[PDB]
RNA sequence: UUUUAUAUAUAUAUAAUAAGGAAAAGUAUUUAUAAGAA
RNA sequence: AUAAAUAAUAAAUGAAAAUGAAAGUAUUCCACCUGAAGAGUACGUUAGCAAUAAUGAAACUCAAAACAAUAGACGGUUACAG
């Protein structure tokens, strides 16, 4: 679609119609959109850095800034093809944001598939309200996910405690692991307790699968033997 | 003083002005700068930067033979109360046909009278004229008694 | 406006210029040169095998037929 | 819809417009210069309250589309000195047109 | 060939980096300033 | 600034997956992240994702690949079973090390099916539980093969089948029987294979 | 640093000698901050165009190079200089485009811009209204969000209010903006003076009484009309802050030091305006009464006479020559006027303002007596000090004594005066001042004064008066010297068709077909 | 940004530090003129 | 990620169909057109073994002639239902 001139211009078509005498009562709506003017331009605006890792969009290195041989040997002494090609596309694109936890966390459940399973909300509360201190990884008001451990590990190479991202990636690993088996060892021991103390469960995640495929396996069985029935002949 | 190139930078801004990009490269030469400059002044164009093919120049950068081939001059346009204060951009002294005007002529075209098959100059728009290798406006030109060649139209 | 657009090269600059062209000329040239050297030893390595003389013809073609040697046959 | 009118008799400026064939080609015109078009343009000019005008028709001389490409014209083809003025930062003294004896 | 690019760039960079030893330079030889430290850096190489 | 918040953002904590959500091969793992919505949050379709989830759906889990497409669909899936599995592993009680003292790939140990230690036994009312029973279903007239609670493994027999298989045949599935989990040990591709008896 | 304080002192060669100094012998070109300081140097060497070419190159250079938002404060001040409007709300749009966030003094410039700008119809392209309520519009802009404040931008924001206030002729607000301004910086320096307030009275009031407040509020007595209404009581917004200004000062008025403002919330009649510029002239001239110097009495009269016939005419015999001993007189009469009554407020500027409110209010009366009492003719003073000259080294003497005396009250008649008890004549058509005008103008161009200045100048302002003449001439209706005057100095001074376009109306309307052609010849020949 | 610190091999990585604030009133001749209809 | 091909488009252009990186915004050069019919016809000339190919009118007659799209009718036009 083409720029609307139309919508943005009521004000000036009202001033018309008033003053003209076309119209005689001014409209609620007039004193308060004069007070208030419409933003009436529509332009493509350049992005020169692109926020997600800082790179700088549209810079060249001129040959000056060369004294010295490149990898294979060889000093820059004119441009070459890329460089003498008019970039605006680029100024003009929206800029792709890349972040480095994106790649820990494909790491991360690669490294633990059934963490996928854990079931996560994207509903995001509030996003400012968060007040985390991540020299350890549990914090109150979040759960504890792999997420905690890639925050961990920013947190330790930021700091500077340890030096590579592998190194502090896995020493998240071990406290995420640390930290699981505590929790694991609840859930089996509170499970025992309430047994030992009287506590009685309907029904149990095993039986509820049964129960399902069972649902499930009755249907099958009726239109397999309807199937065959029907094949037969 | 490729004429060619000035026509090729006219459609340009034409191009850039009817999709409202807010800012543009064109060549690197003094007959493109001194046009720039000259729009600029009348207020066709919101800024004149030094850069590379790729973007605006980070840090002053001396122009030289090395580099000259990557060198662009970029303009900002200008888009007010919904229309594009740059609209048209067309040129009086072709290729083809290039019009050298006596100051006299000069004055004639600015007074209403067609000369030369060329449109009489309009209120608010800008002639420029190309007299000693410099640009000027015709109204400069016509002070300066200076006989020179009719390039540009800037409404 | 009045002043010049391009400050004019040196000669020493432009001599400083031709000399890293010319070192990037040579290089190229001489990685080309080691590379086809590279090659020429790579075929003297197996040259022993390439026949150019009537006993190796003899020797090959009585060791490939009439030896039961292993046979590039499709199974 | 209101036009633009410079100094309330005619146009501001010399407006070439094309309108589904139709060329037109209005020129602004000096104090008692008289309306010089088209009959249909004549009659728009009439109801507009435009005194002086000159102009040609080109191509297509349809009455329909001539009278509504001389309503767009009048309404895109056409800006007031002041609009350039404020755009171009300038004042109304540096956009008029300096007199030439 | 490589050397010696290097050495006259690295001389370079060292004088132009201390301006008074670049006038030293000059003046023992015997932006105008530029052009003959470049001169007389290649001469002696 | 902007694009930290987003680099923190919960849609930013889910990894990029691109696998086939129905996928048709052998399944040893999760391959999609289970997305949860709160009731309340399901009442008005929301599921922290770009778009609104249609009101069709009622299940509380999903499973996805784009927040949006060109076909301005959601690409999802309204699936959550994996969890269950997983779970399920947690009421058998077998135990299944590297979760202990440039990137590598493997999956690492139980890539979070169970992180519990092998030198534990469970008590209970009538006492120390020796041997730990589930019940599943033999699926085959083959070693047999029982699917039991979410996981397929080869069960070892106890001299002769019963002879309600041979009668049943292949309606064998239908009927529940009772095994003991043998042992639980995890392949390097991800695999758990488990033996169990059938008593 | 170098370039701040060369700016602040004004001087070329400084600045010229260290920019030099950097690019010769350390390699370092001016950057953004640098190049905004030489900017600013520009502004305040009334050099707009070279500051103009500056910020251009400012953008062309570098990113790095490229203005901010201070170096855009920068030009809109300069625009406010220039009284250009159209550029000022152009940079405006410039700073929105390139996503430079604005400040509070950028709207507070805005506004000021505006104000300038809406002073004459001329300047104003015929929207001064209009212009007026933008500025509102801006400050309320301003009001909307935070933004960065700086300490000196409150200051800043009174002015401009005031200067919608004075610019619009709303005397109610000028006069409660003055009042709050005065009561609260009083108050202020009162609470935390070191120094007893009763002893360091004329301290504290030299410092409140801020000389542009007092020449906005002077401008805002000047330009009363009663028929006028406010441009600010158009918007609700604009009505309910010219109410909470009012409220404030009525309340503060209601509730030490006084003030002058008689006792009503607004003036609807010439006489109180009269009243009111008299009286806060006063009050600023005696320092808030710590300086006595308007209050006079006979006695003191004889004193100061006494005293000074003794002063001079023992200073007649000790200077070598008469040029030393004028020398003398004038260091006196100098330090002297500096001494009884405030530099700062006394001046040119504010005296021309004072002078010009009884001229808009049609009272010829009133203006003379001013006139009178604070201006001096130095043809007159340079006469008495010839003839005490000629009385000493060898009731009339006693005269030029109490006029030496009188001088602390006076300034100096310059041009502008000249052409302002011109345009006086003009406007009340009295021959008899337009007479005796003509005759201290041709004096005063014998005195030193004149000769001083430059000789562009001094054409350029004998222009401008036989421009003024002829305009009288054309309102009397003696076209013949109207045009005897155009023909006489053709060559000296250039005739163009905005001065003479009464003259060649006034000759239409009487179809002189002759002295319409001689006119428009003598304009047009070109 | 700039400058400097510590550390490491003239250079590199981290930390700190930022000089661009000015206020004042008043000072026409415009041009030449292109119409379509069945 | 960089290019080109293809498809659908935005703006723009167009009588519209539609074009869509050209049928757009501009520059340069070349070829071609000036109502239908008479007519690519006659005559002449050039070339070819020839068939023919190139170049190419005029008189006379008329207010016609054509393009895109619209709504109908019609089709020995399709499919779907009843
Ligand atoms: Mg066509
Ligand atoms: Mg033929």
């Amino acid at each position: 679609m083409k720029i609307q001139t139309n919508a943005v211009n009521v004000l000036q078509r009202t001033s018309a119609y008033l003053k003209s005498g076309l119209l005689k009562e001014t409209p609620a709506w007039y004193n308060v959109v004069a007070s208030i003017p419409p933003s009436t331009k529509f332009t493509r605006e350049p992005r020169f850095k692109n926020p997600s890792n800082g790179h700088i969009i549209g810079k060249l290195v001129d040959v000056t800034e060369q004294p010295h041989a490149n990898n294979k040997g060889l000093y820059k002494t004119r441009p070459n093809s890329s460089d003498k090609r008019v970039g605006v596309k680029r100024l003009y694109r929206p800029p792709k944001l890349t972040y480095v936890e994106d790649r820990l966390r494909s790491l991360f459940y690669k490294q633990h598939p059934w963490e996928l399973s854990r079931p996560k909300i994207l509903v995001e509360n509030e996003i400012g309200d968060e007040n985390y201190d991540w020299s350890h990884m549990l914090q109150i008001g979040r759960p504890l996910d792999g997420e905690s451990v890639i925050q961990r590990t920013m947190y330790l190479i930021k700091t500077k405690q340890y030096g590579d991202m592998v190194e502090a990636y896995d020493h998240a690993r071990y406290e995420f692991y640390a930290l699981r088996m505590q929790e694991e060892t609840e859930q089996q021991v509170a499970l025992e307790e309430a047994e030992m103390f009287g506590s009685l469960f309907g029904v149990s995640a095993i039986e509820h699968g049964i129960q399902k495929e069972q649902e499930v396996l009755d249907v099958w069985e009726k239109k397999v033997v309807e199937e065959t029935e029907l094949m037969a002949a | 003083m490729s004429l060619v190139k000035l026509a090729n930078t006219c459609a340009h801004l034409q191009n850039c002005s009817k999709v409202r990009v807010a800012l543009t490269s064109i060549p690197y030469t003094k007959l493109q700068l001194q046009f720039a400059y000259n729009l600029y002044q009348q207020g066709f164009l919101s800024s004149l930067q030094k850069g590379s093919t790729m973007g605006p120049d980070k840090d002053f950068v001396e122009v030289t033979p090395d580099n000259i081939s990557t060198r662009r001059l970029w303009v900002g346009l200008k888009y007010r109360d919904n229309k594009p204060v740059l609209s048209s951009c067309k040129l009086i002294s072709k290729p083809n046909s290039r019009i050298h005007l006596p100051m006299e002529d000069m004055k004639k075209l600015c007074s209403g009278v067609t000369i030369r098959n060329i449109k009489p100059l309009q209120p608010g728009e800008l002639i420029l004229v190309r007299a000693h290798n410099n640009i000027m406006d015709i109204n400069e030109a016509i002070s300066k008694k200076l006989d020179g060649e009719v390039l540009c139209r800037v409404k | 406006m009045s002043q010049p657009l391009l400050r004019n090269r040196s000669p020493e600059e432009s001599e400083l210029l031709k000399l890293k062209r010319n070192y990037n000329r040579s290089l190229l040239n001489f990685q080309a040169h080691k590379k086809k050297l590279n090659e020429l030893l790579n075929l003297y390595h197996v040259a022993n095998e390439f026949i150019v003389t009537e006993s190796q013809l003899l020797k090959k073609i009585d060791k490939v037929f009439n030896d039961e040697t292993e046979e590039f046959t499709d199974a | 819809k209101e036009i633009p009118r410079y100094e309330n008799r005619t146009i501001y400026g010399d407006i070439d417009f094309r309108y589904h064939g139709v060329k037109l080609h209005l020129r602004s015109a000096k104090p008692g210069f008289g309306l010089r078009v088209n009959h249909v343009i004549f009659e728009i000019c009439e109801c507009a309250g435009i005194k002086d005008l000159s102009g040609k028709v080109y191509k297509s001389r349809n009455d329909m589309n001539i009278a509504k490409g001389t309503i767009e014209a009048f309404t895109k083809a056409q800006k007031t000195l002041d609009e350039v003025a404020l755009g171009r930062g300038k004042k109304l003294v540096d956009v008029r047109k300096v007199y030439y004896s | 060939q490589r050397s010696l690019i290097d050495r006259i760039q690295t001389r370079l960079s060292e004088l132009l980096s201390n301006d008074l030893k670049c006038d030293q330079f000059l003046k023992d030889h015997g932006n105008i300033k530029k052009n003959l430290l470049r001169k007389h850096v290649m001469m002696d190489m | 600034t902007l694009a930290e918040l987003l680099g923190r953002s919960r849609i930013a904590q889910v990894a990029n997956n691109h696998k086939p959500l129905t996928y048709t091969g052998k399944k040893f793992h999760p391959t999609h992240q289970i997305i949860e919505t709160k009731p309340s949050t399901l009442y008005r379709q929301e599921w922290g994702l770009k778009s609104a989830i249609p009101s069709k759906i009622k299940s509380r889990y999903l499973v996805y690949n784009d927040l949006d497409t060109l076909e301005r669909i959601t690409t999802f899936e309204p699936r959550g079973g994996t969890q269950w599995n997983r779970l399920r592993f947690q009421e058998m009680g077998v135990p299944i090390n590297p979760f202990f003292k440039k990137f590598n790939t493997e999956i690492i140990g139980t890539g979070g099916l169970s992180y519990s230690l092998p030198g534990k036994l469970k008590n209970s009312p009538n006492g120390v539980i020796q041997r730990t029973v589930v019940p599943g279903r033999i699926l085959n007239v083959v070693k047999w093969l029982a699917a039991i609670g979410g996981f397929v493994a080869d069960v070892v027999f106890f001299q002769s089948p019963p002879s309600s298989f041979n009668s049943m045949g292949d309606f064998i599935r239908m009927k529940t029987f009772l095994f003991e989990i043998l042992e639980a040990s995890m392949e390097k591709n991800g695999s758990v294979s488990m033996h169990a008896r059938l008593l | 640093n170098c370039l701040k304080y060369s700016t602040k002192c004004s001087s070329f060669h400084d600045m010229d000698y260290f920019i030099t100094k950097f690019r010769d012998d350390y390699g370092i070109t001016p950057n953004k901050q640098n190049l905004t300081t030489v900017i600013q140097f520009y502004s305040r060497k009334e050099m707009t165009k070279q500051a103009w070419n500056t910020f251009d190159t400012m953008k062309f250079l570098s990113t790095k190079h490229f203005p901010d938002i201070c170096t855009y404060n920068t030009m809109l001040r300069i625009c406010e200089k220039e009284r250009n409007f159209p550029k000022a709300l152009d940079l405006f749009q410039e700073i929105q485009d390139h996503n430079i966030k604005p400040t509070t003094n950028t709207y507070i410039m805005m506004a000021r811009v505006l104000a300038s700008s809406s002073s004459n119809a001329v300047v104003s392209e015929g929207k001064s209204d209009s212009l007026r309520l933008l500025g509102w519009k801006y400050l309320h802009e301003l009001e909307d969000k935070n933004l960065y404040r700086h300490k000196k931008d409150d200051l800043n924001l009174f002015l401009a209010m005031m200067a919608l206030a004075a610019f619009d002729g709303d005397i109610e607000l000028s006069r409660a903006l003055y009042y709050l301004f005065i009561a609260k910086k009083y108050k202020t320096l009162c609470a935390n003076w070191k120094g007893n307030i009763l002893v360091d009275q004329d301290t504290i009031w030299k410092s409140t009484l801020m000389p542009e407040m007092l020449n906005y509020l002077m401008l805002a007595y000047a330009r009363f009309d009663p028929r006028n209404l406010p441009v600010l009581s158009g918007y609700e917004k604009g009505i309910e802050l010219r109410r909470k200004f009012l409220r404030e000062f009525d309340s503060s008025m209601r509730l030490k030091f006084k003030l002058p403002f008689l006792p009503i919330s607004d003036l609807n009649s010439e006489a109180q305006v009269l009243a009111e510029s008299n009286a806060i002239w006063s009050f600023n001239m005696e320092n808030g009464g710590t300086r006595n110097t308007l209050t006079s009495s006979n006695e003191a009269a004889l004193e100061d006479i006494k005293k000074y016939r003794q002063l001079l005419d023992s200073f007649a015999q000790e200077a070598e020559d008469f040029n030393e001993f004028k020398f003398k007189v004038m260091y006196e009469v100098t330090k002297m006027q500096r001494e009884s009554i405030n530099v700062n407020v006394f001046n040119k500027i504010s005296l021309h303002t004072y002078l010009s409110i009884p001229i808009n209010l049609k009272q010829q009366k009133e203006f003379l007596r001013r006139l009178t009492f604070f201006t001096f003719q130095q043809h007159e003073f340079e006469a008495v000090i010839k003839r005490l000259y000629e009385g000493y080294r060898n009731n009339l003497i006693m005269h030029d004594i109490w006029y030496i005396t009188c001088l602390r009250h006076k300034i100096m008649m310059d041009t502008t005066l000249y052409e302002l008890v011109m345009k006086a004549a003009i406007e009340f058509q009295n021959e008899d001042l337009a007479k005796k005008v003509w005759n201290d103008r041709g004096k005063f161009r014998t005195t030193v004064p004149f000769l001083k200045m430059d000789q562009r100048i001094r054409i350029a302002k004998d222009q401008k008066f036989a421009h003024l003449m002829v305009e009288f001439f054309t309102k009397q209706g003696k076209y013949s010297d109207a045009i005897a005057i155009i023909l006489s100095s053709k060559n000296r001074f250039n005739w163009t068709y905005s001065m003479v376009r009464n003259l060649h109306k006034a000759l239409e309307e009487i179809e002189d077909r002759n002295s319409v052609e001689i006119l428009l010849d003598v304009v047009n020949k070109k």
